[PDB]
């Protein structure tokens, strides 16, 4: 790749990305919003950081966006419903994806709900389908890699709970039951420490995970070992 | 009439959609598209479904223009492989592109600065019926889009036929 036409490209797209604005400043990525040819449209910008090796930077930004964009290739024909690719940006990392328009992520949900309600029993619905959402991700062995409640969206209208997964950069193939219950206890921990007081919502989703995957005893066995294992 | 949007990551780039009925001279065009004589890529209006589509598949083919990385020998030739589901170069070329039975075909250049493209030459140079792009429903066929991209009743589940096709198109360069 000639040197001086990748830079014009990344140069381009840095132009574009400024002026959009800012969604969310994380870790490795930068997440902005705007508009792709008429829809719209969030840009995951994996940035490098200039604090290590520019060889392995890019390639760990590569990897990432790859990941991702195989995975969200991967939902979309398996019915899990993510957000779709419009188009990547390879010579500089960026997705550029369909934006989830209105969305609240579940943590955001969980933490609302539990400052009114003042219990967790109003969430067991939500446990129940996020429970047949992870189900048949897992049921066509796709490993989400970080299955966090700020990494699933609830689509307006957001009483009917209509489950959108992103976040995809560490996702990746697999029918070892272990690397499920792992994907599972990711998740547990991630209740653990974001919604206090939420065990009986984690138990109330694993028994609608159990239910609605015929895979799932393998699965439910391991994560009891990952558990007492820690790992 | 014609339809035309500025590529959003490209903004000096133009990109124009012409569509024609009752096209009567489809093998010439087709010969004259090899050649090199016609401008544009001439593309299979029946199994588009939107011009997102097209622009998803101008947008791409600009972006590795401009990188020297295309797969296909030209821009006009990389417009049309990006529309395919898969990365075999002749089988997109073929599928995608003008029949020789073709009655209706798209036309879809790409201008960039203020080098334009004789737009009413080109027209002149087809036998048929310039309609707006919005006839363009009347002669995509789902039935076919369905097949070429094999798009499951999966996928119809969580989104549009155009979701489907721009997921596909948008992510086969690593799948
Ligand atoms: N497709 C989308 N539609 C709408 N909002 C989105 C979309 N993707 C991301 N977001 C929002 O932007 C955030 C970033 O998404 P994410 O894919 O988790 O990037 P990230 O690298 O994990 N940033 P961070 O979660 O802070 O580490 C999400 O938590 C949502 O709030
Ligand atoms: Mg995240
Ligand atoms: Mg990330």
């Amino acid at each position: 790749p000639e040197a001086e036409a990748l830079a014009a490209a990344r140069e381009r797209s840095s132009r574009f990305l400024s002026g959009l604005e800012l969604v969310k400043q994380g870790a490795e990525a930068r997440v902005f919003r705007g508009r792709f040819q008429g829809r719209a449209a969030v840009i995951k910008h994996r940035f490098p950081k200039g604090y290590r090796h520019p060889a392995l930077e890019a390639r760990l930004g590569r990897r990432r966006t790859v990941q991702e964009a195989r995975a969200l290739l991967r939902c979309r024909r398996a019915g899990i419903s993510a957000p779709v690719v419009f188009f990547v940006d390879y010579a500089s990392n960026c997705l550029y994806m369909e934006e989830i328009e209105g969305s609240v992520t579940v943590r955001d949900y969980i933490q609302s709900t539990m400052e009114t309600e003042k219990t967790p029993q109003g969430l067991s619905n939500l446990a129940k389908t996020i429970g047949q959402v992870l189900a048949r991700m897992h049921d066509e062995d796709l490993i989400h890699g970080d299955l966090t409640t700020s990494n699933m969206l609830l689509k307006p209208p957001l009483e009917q709970l209509n489950i959108v997964l992103i976040d995809f950069g560490l996702s990746f193939i697999s029918a070892l039951p272990e690397d499920k219950g792992v994907d599972l206890y990711v998740l547990e921990k991630a209740f653990l420490s974001t919604h206090p007081n939420t065990e009986t919502v984690f138990e109330a989703f694993l028994k609608s995970y159990s239910t609605s995957s015929k895979k799932a005893r393998p699965v439910l066995k391991k994560l009891d070992e990952v558990r007492l294992r820690g790992r | 009439m014609q339809l035309t949007h500025q590529l959003d990551l490209f903004p000096e780039c133009r990109v124009t959609l012409l569509l024609f009925k009752d096209v009567k001279n489809a093998g010439d065009l087709r010969r004259k598209a090899m050649e090199g004589t016609i401008d544009g890529s001439l593309i299979n209006p029946t199994v588009i479904v939107d011009p997102f589509q097209i622009l998803v598949a101008a947008n791409k083919a600009v972006h590795l223009y401009k990188l020297g990385k295309m797969k296909t020998r030209t821009l006009s030739t990389e417009i049309i492989f990006n529309l395919s589901p898969n990365n075999n170069i002749s089988e997109a070329l073929k599928k995608f592109g003008i029949s020789a039975n073709d009655t209706s075909i798209l036309i879809v250049y790409i201008e960039e600065g203020e080098k334009q493209i004789n737009q009413e030459y080109l027209i002149s140079q087809v036998e048929g019926h310039q309609v707006s792009l919005k006839n363009l429903p009347e002669i995509m066929n789902i039935t076919e889009v369905k097949k070429i991209y094999k798009l499951s009743s999966q996928e119809e589940s969580i989104g549009t036929l155009l979701d489907a096709i721009i997921c596909r198109m948008s992510t086969k360069d690593v799948l």
